[PDB]
């Protein structure tokens, strides 16, 4: 399969085998029949035209990668050449995250279309998971304001642990 | 002839192009086409692992 | 609806000044003015262009109501009113 | 919801019954049938409301 | 029913309000009580897409109705028996719903009369 | 960079040098040629933006801007051969000169790497503009509707100069790189709130919100046909680009002194927008039109979320080219009537059937039905003001709902309705008119499909 | 993966395509009343395969076909979703055109601009059966005014009728 | 007998229940004489470049322009600062105004006020 | 509205129908 | 052409100058009353009488038969409000008050003892619905490591 | 058709802990709703002939025939093929007391008397003069004569005299 | 102009009735109930006392105000009637025809030439009817709308194109 079944678990389909008493015959059967050589075989047949056509001549395409660069918690104040590098891999873990947020939404989604009506307990994991994802997003990059930058998320973090730090102490007593 | 290649050129070929597009790109990506499980039944089995599910227990005899 | 014309107009028209019972068929004219000749009150007249309203169903403005007043000048005005010129 | 499908349903079918116009009745009546539906889904029935739709 | 007329024309203390009700606890005035016995497991009755609120006991007498359904495809006609059999069984459910609706009412009021019985004698 | 600039100004002595009548034919293939490059120049990457000089650079919300005033320029050539068909020559190759020069101009600003570079020419687009309005307007009162616009934005622009400067001797360059990383928490000391004003103020002038916007009415409708497309499809978007560049080194100040202005402008959409519903000017009630979508805009700036800049570009775009295209609509049956007043001209479907086609679908477009761009710009902001706040969608939504009915207003009184007898020289639309419209239209249902490349930098 | 979900999907692209070809303007500008009639019997006629794949099965579908746009963590994409309440107002709305479409005919037999009126009802056929169907809010929405405007354009046909544009 | 029917400013007194004219003078008759006179006046020329073959164009009613002159123009040069335009411009100039901005203030003062002490829910909140 | 047409008018009488 | 004097001016004080503004609105003196100098910049104006082009005779001619309006005659300075797509005028059959005595008498009647319907709801004489496995918490989102407590419904 | 749906409402509304007011609402609008059912066919079909004199009276036309057609027989069965078809989705109520379970159909039928009777009172020649609830009820219930002329000038009026002007 | 009484009661006597109609609305009821409200009507014919005649006048429309049918009976043609202008919306005016590309003339090339005839017509008539307006125009201005026919033969009635060449009140 072109995408990966770990990235979107699919539980097994439980299908029932057909087993009908009534001695009338079952019209949705031939319309899947009728349907099965009027549009589906010619579609297949053109479809595997096509992947030979393809698998003639075949090009390829490879996935961009971007080494690991020091970030803005460790670059020297002002110094923007390190700060460009702190700034651009922040921004692409961005949008990393961004999409995980992305991912875990359509398996949430999915989940509902799936379950049917059991959605509401078959998938408490499912809903556990983006609240977790979901808590810890906002943790991260949430009311860092229109000019987001690497120093604003920095600096909201800084206040997450001093604020904790805080609680721990007075938790101590 | 007029219903012919109306249903030909209105009704054929629109289908054509929709199952092309759906079973080679829309459903080439995950979660596209997601289905509701195929609801199953006490004592009913199911062809992809073959066990059928055990027959619901007998009941406590109402009758009207 | 067929086109309808100015003789189906006064066709129409004197069939109900005939009808009418003060309006007595034999002295039914095409030109008959009401009052002068036939002695029809003015005040009935106001009472037969409503009867004409009704008998080809639309409305007679009261500024041409009290104007409208000859038999064939019923079917006069009936006639631009709907463009009937055949 | 159902309150306000209750008041729906009397004020158009209470102006229905004296109106003169064909077109004026059958609205009237359709706006208290709607009225009718969401007194439906005010106590939990969406799937009778759906099938007062098809009808 | 009636009682409506009985709780606001009459005196509200006398009728059950559905809000509040069992209020007095089961085995009071009845010793040796049966629970209700449900038959087909949580399991069965989840992928079965049955919905929330036909999750009752009787559901047990409409699971199989959709299986009548399923094989009398394309017949509707079929399933009278089960569907008389299924809501048969919701009027064997709902005729203990005023059984327990008057059981409180007919406990509370024998309550009120004790009471007073239990009071003016001082 | 200089691919689109050098073959703009190269454009000039092709106007001067080109025959007799062929101006308006060489002045329209280029100015789409040019369009057409600017439209390569759309590619953004993923986050660092488009830079190319020290005195040049590209984001992805210059690029939508930039390649709107490109693809506005062959637009007033094709709206403005009509009323200067009787003028001599040099004063038609004059007249092409200043709009060339114009978006020579909005060219450069978008493109600005410096703040004071933008500021140059911030300005500078207001000399074309002002020979415009004055010299080729067809009216009396254009004489005070350019005072009027000169002076308003002057006195914000001014203040913003000191402002400017005072930046470059406090903390160095004002590149807009080096002033979004090196920005700092400006103080609530009560002369930042003056620092605040002034580098606001001028972009709030020419961005008409409530009270600031009565320049605008007297501008849009003594304008020519051209210069009102210029200064309400580009113009009035400049205020918008200044803001979000700007807003950099303005928080946290403008979380507490952005009250004032939003609820001028909040109010004041409902007020213009009320003003819309009983406008006896056609001109003028597009014009009120422009300040309550800008008026939206400028709630969505102020607030600062992701969200709002998104929606806020998008209705950028789609408020310009609508607003363009009813001024073309208002233009084109002008001199049929040779009036400005909506009622003179009634039932114009029945005579024109083509323009009430065109004309609806302006009036939608306008009216943020979905998907147009304009739906998806003002529900954007809805959300990044709802979150902001729940009341302000009591606001918000009665501002949809007051721009239906004014919206559909200039629709049934012009368009439909009963044909005013007593006119007799409404000939059918030229072809230029009917494809000037659909030059409009089109290219705003195209963007419906890929609203990503008009969403901005937040995106 | 049934006929099911692709089938139920052409039901809505048969009904465009008597738009497309009327702004073709090659269009039979004679007969175009009957071409629209017999193109939303037969979306009816395919309406039904869903249907009675329905009350078999109860499968309902959720089709998320071309991504639209992707806004961080929201993904707005044109989904269609073929609930059972889908599944159904399908067949009887284009059951009941089709019906008001053959009654259309007669009573407009003398319209000068019939064919634009026949127009207008696909396009608000079509902003209905994307308002049904609408796995997301946005295409909901889309439907939402959609039909709201094609009602506007339809309630005021006669345009020089004062009280209809009212 | 039904008590009248009393007017209003949005359901005015029909002309059918109007005294004026069920009791009218040897003066006010001659008054609705040149009535005609002055709209003849006005309609007859209107015609006259209505039928017009040599006439192609419009019709300018003086009336009309100066209808939008009075509302564009003719305002502010009759305006005159008093009481009534200045309490009037005042009530529906600063009034709304400061009024939106004591209410959003005090609903953006009790926003902030539960989510410092963490007494409002955002869990799924993160496209803000 | 032309000539041949089955549902001929009349005046102040019952309509003709058909069998149909 | 109209040049400079027929546009309108400012409010007259003197009858000389109201005489000659009432030609200025093609109108005899003694129709031509100003609107009040409340200093709104109403001008020299003539003030029409408030009603809307729906009171004007339909079966007269006008030249702008939509709007009911005559060539040069003086519009009403709010045409754009009592044109006849807009605000109306025309008399209803019964009375202002009385048309809102009775719709105002009706909704809150309606409201108010709708209110008082709420305090004694209609109910049958019926129990609850009594749910298998403790009143379903498992299958309504229940955490499953949170043990419910038990719920076990009886016969009667 | 309508009884697969309206009469399994009006039981279901009834049966149910709801409104006291919301759920006596919904009877008066069931009579109410024959009651101008039974005016269409009173004043429309039986009678005397009240149009024109120049009858050209039409049906014949197959367009119409088939149209019509079409959608009766669909109405005739209709919920019938529904009902039975969709699978079991709501709760059945089933012990209903008869008194209530025949409100469906006691209402509208006493509904059907008094509009039969008082539209061929009618026919009675005595004339009467219009009741003030005939005032409100045949004026769309006074809405759209004060709510479409009152809030509309305020607004229009705040708009140029204030605001603009 | 002077709306003299007699045109008032007949006016009165037309509505009342139209409202009467739509109250009996059975033939039998309307047609009693306009014959007594015909006999109330003549049966005070004499009065000397014009002001007593406007005094039982006064009286009358007040009940009428009442006696009004909240909704009266109008042929949908008339204003306030469902068919108001429904067709207005396809007659279009006669000068915007000489628009019409030549092609689309020489479609219609006869009824085009019949056009032209007509053309020249309303030329020299404009000046012999315009001429003949001033010759007998009223001194102070017209004062009635009413106009004058044509006097002398040949010429036509001044201001006629207008009315003559108005579209049709049915032009599809
Ligand atoms: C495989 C490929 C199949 C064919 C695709 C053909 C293209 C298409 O439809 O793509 C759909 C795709 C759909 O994306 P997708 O994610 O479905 O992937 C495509 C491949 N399939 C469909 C098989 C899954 O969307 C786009 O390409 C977006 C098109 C946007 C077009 C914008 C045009 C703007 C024009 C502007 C003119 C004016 C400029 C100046 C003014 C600017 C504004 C101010
Ligand atoms: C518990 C069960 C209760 C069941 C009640 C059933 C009532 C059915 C309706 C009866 C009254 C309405 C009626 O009969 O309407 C038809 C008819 C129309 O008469 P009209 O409009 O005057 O036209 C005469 C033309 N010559 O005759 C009329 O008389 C019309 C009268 C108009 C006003 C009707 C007001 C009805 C109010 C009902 C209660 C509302 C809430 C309080
Ligand atoms: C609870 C109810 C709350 C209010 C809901 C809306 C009320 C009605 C608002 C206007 C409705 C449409 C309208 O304009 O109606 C007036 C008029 C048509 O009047 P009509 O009685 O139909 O007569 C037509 C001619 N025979 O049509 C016209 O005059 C059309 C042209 C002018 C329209 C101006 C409308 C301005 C409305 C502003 C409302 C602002 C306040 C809204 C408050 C509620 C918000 C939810
Ligand atoms: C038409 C009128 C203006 C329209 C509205 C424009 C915007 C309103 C505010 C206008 C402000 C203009 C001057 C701002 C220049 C930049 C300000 C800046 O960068 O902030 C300084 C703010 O300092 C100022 O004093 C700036 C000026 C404050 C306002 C006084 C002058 C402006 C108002 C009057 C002139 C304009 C009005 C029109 C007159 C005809 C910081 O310096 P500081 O004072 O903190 O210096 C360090 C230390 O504290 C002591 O210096
Ligand atoms: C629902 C019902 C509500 C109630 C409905 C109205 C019924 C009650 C009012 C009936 C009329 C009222 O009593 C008296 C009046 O206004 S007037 C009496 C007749 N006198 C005149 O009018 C003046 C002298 N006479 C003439 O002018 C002509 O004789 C005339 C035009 C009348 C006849 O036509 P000819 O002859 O010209
Ligand atoms: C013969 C009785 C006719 C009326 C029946 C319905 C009366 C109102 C509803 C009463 C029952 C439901 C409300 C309680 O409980």
């Amino acid at each position: 399969d072109s995408w990966d079944k770990d990235v979107y678990p699919e539980p097994p389909r439980r299908t029932p085998a057909p087993a009908p008493q009534t001695s009338l015959p079952n019209p949705v059967t031939y319309l899947t029949k009728i349907f099965d050589l009027l549009v589906d075989r010619p579609v297949t047949l053109a479809r595997e035209f096509i992947e030979q056509q393809h698998a003639k001549n075949r090009y390829y395409y490879y996935h961009r990668e971007f080494r690991r660069v020091p970030d803005i918690t460790e670059c020297e104040e002002k110094d923007i050449l390190c700060m460009f590098e702190a700034e651009m891999q922040w921004r692409r873990d961005y949008k990393v995250d961004q999409e995980i947020v992305n991912i875990i939404q359509e398996r949430l989604k999915a989940c509902q279309q799936r379950e049917g009506e059991s959605y509401r307990q078959n998938c408490a994991k499912e809903l556990e998971q983006f609240t977790q994802v979901s808590k810890a997003f906002q943790d991260r990059y949430s009311d860092l304001g229109a000019h987001y930058s690497a120093r604003k998320c920095l600096a909201k973090q800084k206040q997450r642990m001093l604020a904790e730090r805080k609680a721990a102490k007075e938790a101590a007593a | 002839y007029r219903h012919s290649i109306f249903a030909v050129t209105h009704v054929l070929i629109p289908v054509w192009i929709i199952h092309y597009y759906l079973k080679y790109h829309v459903t080439a990506k995950p979660y596209t086409v997601v289905e509701r499980k195929p609801r199953i039944f006490p004592g009913d089995t199911i062809l992809e692992t073959g066990e059928v599910i055990p027959l619901m227990k007998e009941f406590p005899d109402q009758h009207h | 609806a067929p086109p309808l014309t100015l003789e189906a107009i006064k066709d129409r028209v004197l069939y109900v000044l005939k009808l009418y019972d003060k309006i007595d068929p034999e002295k039914l004219s095409v030109n008959s003015h009401f009052m002068k000749d036939l002695g029809l009150d003015s005040l009935d007249q106001v009472e037969i262009i409503m009867a004409m309203e009704d008998e080809f169903g639309f409305e007679i403005p009261d500024i041409d109501a009290e104007k409208l007043m000859c038999p064939q000048e019923i079917v006069d005005y009936i006639a631009d009113k709907k463009d009937v010129y055949e | 919801t159902l309150c306000l499908g209750a008041i729906t349903t009397l004020f158009t079918a209470l102006c229905a019954i004296t109106q003169n116009d064909i077109k004026k009745i059958v609205a009237f009546s359709t706006s208290s049938q709607l009225g009718l539906m969401m007194v439906t889904i005010g106590i939990n029935q969406p799937h009778l409301a759906f099938l007062h739709i098809c009808m | 029913g009636a009682h409506l007329a009985r709780r606001y024309l009459g005196d509200a203390s006398k009728e059950p309000d559905p809000l509040r009700m069992p209020t007095f606890p089961p085995d009071y005035g009845f010793p040796e009580r049966k629970e209700r016995e449900m038959v087909a497991t949580q399991q069965e009755m989840n992928d079965a897409q049955l919905m929330l609120q036909q999750r009752d006991y009787c559901a047990h007498y409409l699971i199989q109705l959709l299986k009548c359904k399923r094989d009398s495809f394309p017949n509707f006609l079929a399933c009278k028996h089960e569907q008389h059999d299924w809501d048969y069984c919701e009027h064997l459910d709902y005729v203990k719903r005023m059984k327990e609706f008057e059981r409180e009412r007919r406990l509370l009021q024998r309550k009120k009369r004790r009471e007073q019985r239990e009071a003016e004698m001082a | 960079m200089l691919k689109i600039i050098i073959p703009t100004t190269m454009l000039l002595p092709m106007t001067w040098m080109s025959k007799h009548n062929m101006i308006w034919i060489n002045a329209t293939v280029h100015s789409l040629l040019i369009s057409l490059i600017s439209l390569s120049l759309l590619n953004q990457l993923g986050e660092n933006s488009l830079n190319f000089s020290l005195t040049f650079f590209s984001d992805s919300l210059s690029a939508p801007l930039l390649v709107l005033t490109t693809w506005l320029l062959p637009l007033m050539l094709m709206a403005s051969q009509s009323h200067l068909s009787k003028e001599t020559t040099t004063r038609k190759k004059l007249y092409i000169t200043m709009l060339i020069l114009l978006q020579l101009f909005l060219i450069m600003t978008f493109t600005a790497t410096e703040l004071i570079l933008f500021y140059i020419l911030f300005e500078a687009t207001l000399v074309p503009t002002l020979i415009i309005i004055t010299r080729w307007g067809n009216q009396t009162e254009r004489l005070n509707a350019g005072l009027y616009f000169l002076f308003y934005t002057l006195a914000g622009s001014l203040p913003l100069l000191v402002a400017l400067v005072y930046i470059q001797n406090t903390t160095g360059s004002l590149n807009f790189l080096i002033i979004h990383y090196w920005s700092h928490p400006l103080s609530n000391s009560w002369s930042n709130i003056f620092m605040w004003l002034a580098c606001i103020m001028a972009f709030m002038v020419k961005m008409p919100l409530y009270g600031l916007h009565l320049w605008l009415p007297k501008a849009h409708v003594e304008a020519p046909i051209a210069g009102s497309m210029v200064l309400a499809a580009v113009l009035l978007k400049l205020g918008g680009y200044g803001m979000m560049r700007i807003t950099t080194i303005l928080n946290p100040l403008t979380n507490y002194m952005a009250y004032p202005f939003l609820m001028l402008s909040m109010w004041g959409m409902i007020m213009t927008s009320s003003i819309c519903l009983r406008q006896t000017d056609l001109k003028s009630l597009i014009a009120y039109s422009s300040v309550s979508h800008m008026a939206l805009v400028i709630v969505a700036i102020m607030i600062q979320t992701p969200w709002s800049f998104m929606g806020a570009t998008a209705l950028m775009i789609a408020h310009g080219l609508t607003s363009s295209m009813l001024f073309c609509l208002a233009n084109t049956n002008y001199e049929r009537v040779h009036s400005r007043t909506m009622i003179l001209a009634r039932g114009l479907q029945t005579l024109l059937p083509l323009m009430a086609t065109w004309w609806l679908m302006a009036s939608l477009t306008n009216l943020a039905l979905p998907p147009s761009i304009n739906l998806i710009g003002e529900l954007f902001i809805i959300t990044a003001s709802f979150s902001w706040s729940n009341i302000t969608i009591i606001l918000m939504g009665m501002n949809m709902m007051i721009t239906a009915l004014y919206s559909l207003y200039m629709l049934i009184t012009t368009q439909r309705g009963k044909y005013t007898h007593h006119i007799n020289n409404i000939k059918a639309s030229f072809t230029r008119e009917n494809a000037l419209m659909a030059l409009h239209i089109l290219p705003l249902l195209l963007l419906t499909l890929n609203p990503k490349m008009i969403l901005g930098p937040l995106y | 993966m049934n006929p099911f979900a692709s089938l139920t999907l052409t039901t809505l692209i048969i009904l465009t395509i008597p738009i497309m070809m009327s702004n073709s303007n090659i269009y039979k500008t004679n007969l175009y009343p009957n071409y629209v009639k017999t193109t939303v019997s037969y979306a009816f006629t395919l309406s039904l395969v869903p249907l009675l794949m329905f009350m078999h099965t109860g499968q309902e579908m959720i089709i998320s076909n071309w991504h639209w746009m992707t806004l961080q963590t929201v993904e707005l994409s044109l989904s269609f979703k073929m609930d059972y309440f889908s599944v159904m107002f399908i067949p009887v709305a284009l059951f009941v055109t089709w019906s008001i479409m053959e009654f259309s005919m007669w009573y407009m037999h003398s319209d000068p601009f019939i064919n634009r009126f026949f127009k207008y009802l696909v396009l608000f056929l079509i902003t209905m059966m994307i308002l049904v169907t609408a796995n997301n809010l946005f295409q909901l929405f889309i439907g939402w005014e959609g039909v709201g405007i094609m009602s506007f354009l339809l309630i005021g046909w006669w345009h020089g009728r004062t009280d209809a544009n009212t | 007998s039904f008590p009248k029917y009393k007017p209003s400013r949005l359901a005015t007194l029909p002309a059918t229940l109007d005294p004026a004219e069920y009791d009218i003078s040897p003066e006010t008759r001659k008054a609705q004489a040149e009535r005609l006179a002055i709209r003849s006046r006005l309609k007859r020329e209107y015609l006259l470049q209505y039928n017009d073959p040599n006439r192609l164009g419009v019709i300018e009613d003086p009336a009309l322009i100066r209808w939008t002159y009075a509302r564009s123009a003719n305002i502010y040069p009759n305006f005159r600062p008093t009481p009534k335009t200045s309490l009037l411009g005042a009530l529906f100039g600063i009034g709304p105004l400061f009024f939106w901005y004591y209410v959003f203030k005090t609903d953006r003062d009790k926003k902030e006020k539960l989510i410092q002490e963490g007494k409002l829910d955002q869990t799924f909140n993160i496209s803000y | 509205a032309g000539g041949g047409v089955h549902i001929e008018p009349r005046y102040r009488q019952f309509p003709q129908l058909t069998r149909s | 052409h109209v040049t400079k004097d027929m546009f309108p001016g400012p409010y007259p004080k003197t009858p000389e100058e109201r005489a000659a503004a009432a030609k200025k609105y093609n109108m005899r003196v003694e129709d031509y009353e100003p609107y009040p100098d409340d200093g709104m910049g109403y001008g020299d104006y003539p003030k029409l009488p408030d009603r809307s082009q729906q009171e004007r005779d339909p079966w007269y001619d006008w030249d702008h038969p939509d709007l009911r309006l005559n060539w040069g005659e003086p519009i009403h300075w709010d045409l754009d409000m009592y044109i006849r797509n807009r605000v109306d005028t025309s008399p209803t059959p019964v009375s202002w008050n009385t048309m809102c005595k009775h719709l105002s008498g009706f909704v809150a009647f309606m409201l108010f003892m709708f209110w008082v319907g709420e305090i004694y709801p209609s109910y049958q004489p019926v129990g609850p619905k009594q749910y298998p496995y403790n009143d379903l918490y498992l299958e309504r989102g229940g955490d499953p490591t949170k043990e419910p407590e038990p719920v076990v419904h009886y016969e009667i | 058709t309508g009884f697969y749906s309206k009469d399994l409402i009006i039981e279901a509304v009834n049966m149910s802990y709801t409104n006291a007011w919301a759920l006596l609402m919904t009877l008066i609008a069931t009579s109410l709703t024959a009651a101008y059912s039974t005016r269409i066919i009173f004043f429309a079909f039986l009678g005397k002939p009240r149009f024109p004199p120049l009858v050209l009276i039409n049906e014949n036309n197959p367009l119409l025939i088939n149209s019509i057609k079409r959608l009766l027989i669909g109405s005739i069965f209709a919920g019938f093929i529904i009902s039975n078809n969709i699978p079991p989705m709501t709760v059945p109520n089933t012990t209903m007391p008869l008194y209530m379970k025949m409100t469906a159909l006691i209402v509208t039928i006493m509904g059907f008397m008094l509009a039969l009777e008082l539209n061929n009172t009618t026919y009675y020649l005595k004339f009467k003069y219009p009741s003030q609830t005939y005032k409100f009820s045949n004026m769309l219930g006074y809405y759209p004569s004060i709510m479409h002329r009152l809030p509309t000038y305020h607004n229009l009026s705040m708009s140029q005299k204030s605001a603009s002007s | 102009a002077y709306l003299t009484h007699q045109q008032k009661v007949l006016r009165l006597y037309k509505r009342a009735l139209r409202h009467l109609e739509s109250w009996c609305v059975h033939r039998d009821k309307y047609r009693y109930f306009a014959c007594l409200m015909r006999a109330r009507f003549d049966e005070h014919k004499n009065e000397k006392d014009m002001v007593k005649a406007t005094q039982l006048l006064r009286q009358a429309e007040e009940e009428f105000w009442y006696g009004q049918h909240p909704q009266p009976y109008i042929f949908p043609e008339s204003p306030g009637g469902t068919s108001y202008e429904r067709y207005e919306c396809y007659k279009v005016p006669e000068w915007c025809l000489d628009d019409w590309h030549p092609s689309e003339k020489a479609m219609y090339p006869d009824y085009f030439a019949k056009r032209e005839q007509w053309k020249r017509l309303r030329r020299e008539s404009w000046e012999r009817e315009v001429k003949q307006l001033q010759e007998e125009t009223p001194p102070g201005g017209p004062r009635t709308e009413a106009l004058p026919p044509a006097r002398k033969e040949g010429d036509l009635p001044p201001l006629w194109w207008h009315i003559v060449t108005r579209p049709r009140e049915r032009p599809m």
